[PDB]
């Protein structure tokens, strides 16, 4: 995945 | 149709070079299409969603969205401001806890259900999925993946944030699907962002603004946040007729931005997500 940063 | 001070991955999308801020599409927008949103549930009374937006089904207590990351990627996919295809319609399936995890048991279980649910659901223009999560290599996960795929439904993953190879992840590592890469602002690959041979295409995943629970809105980085770009890119070739779920990821590839990344490591494509649009 990708995240859920700036 | 243009949408200007856009953010920068929707304007990055219908351009030819890095650093424009409109986001010039066609009015057609993605309506017609249908848009699983695999991940922590979405937020659908936000404003952003315009009522287009439900759950459908959810794995734990709540179907509510505690975590955001989810809203985030249904924003991406379709919110009016942050969203590629922004008349499309999107379905939330809660697979993920509030804390962002879930077990591969019912992450393959949210995918068999789209699979079918999907039949209940009148999506003249084709189905896509978008699934900004994976973990460790699963073959049962590959395979659920790839079921989804072939059930006529367009499944975009994301490649991973481990600056790895994707070839040990899951879904990432399943052929058959779209495995996404994350870049950024200036058209480098995104530092976090998984790589390898499996990748289909890359897609804005660094500092990405889009919905967030409690009705307000985040940036936040990922290759997470790439998938949903190249998921509402496909919405809306599929409304305008241009490809089919079977084929909407090798027409992505097909026509990207070529050569345009920097530090792509050789094995992995240089193809950015293009909409092709002309007024
Ligand atoms: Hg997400
Ligand atoms: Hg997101």
């Amino acid at each position: 995945p990708a995240p859920f940063p700036a | 149709a243009a949408q200007t001070n856009a953010p920068w991955g929707l304007a990055r999308i219908s351009s030819t070079s890095p650093g424009t801020s409109t986001y010039y599409y066609d009015e057609s927008a993605g309506q017609g299409s249908c848009v699983y949103v695999i991940d922590t549930g979405i937020e659908a009374s936000h404003p952003e969603f315009e009522g287009r937006a439900q759950m459908v089904k959810t794995y734990y207590y709540s179907s509510r969205d505690g975590n955001g990351h989810g809203t985030h990627c249904a924003g991406t996919v379709g919110s009016r401001t942050y969203g590629v295809a922004k008349k499309t319609q999107l379905f939330g399936v809660k697979v993920l806890d509030d804390n962002g995890s879930g077990q591969y048991s019912t992450i393959i279980a949210g995918m068999d259900f789209v699979a079918s649910d999907k039949n209940n659901r009148n999506c003249p223009k084709g189905v896509v999925a978008s699934l900004s999560l994976g973990g460790g290599y699963s073959s049962s996960v590959n395979s659920a993946a790839a079921r989804l795929q072939s059930s006529g439904v367009m499944v975009a993953v994301a490649a991973g944030n481990n600056n790895a190879d994707a070839r040990n992840y899951s879904p990432a590592s399943e052929p058959s699907v779209c495995t996404v890469g994350a870049s950024d602002r200036y058209d480098r690959r995104s530092s976090f962002s998984n790589y390898g041979s499996v990748l289909d295409i890359f897609g804005p995943g660094t500092s990405i603004l889009s919905t967030w629970i409690g009705g307000s809105t985040r940036s936040i980085s990922g290759t997470s946040m790439a998938t949903p770009h190249v998921a509402g890119l496909a919405a809306y070739l599929m409304t305008l007729g241009k490809t089919t779920a079977a084929s909407a990821c090798r027409y992505i590839a097909d026509t990207a931005n070529k050569g345009d990344l920097s530090n792509i490591p050789f094995g992995t494509v240089n193809l950015l997500a293009y909409n092709n649009y002309q007024a």
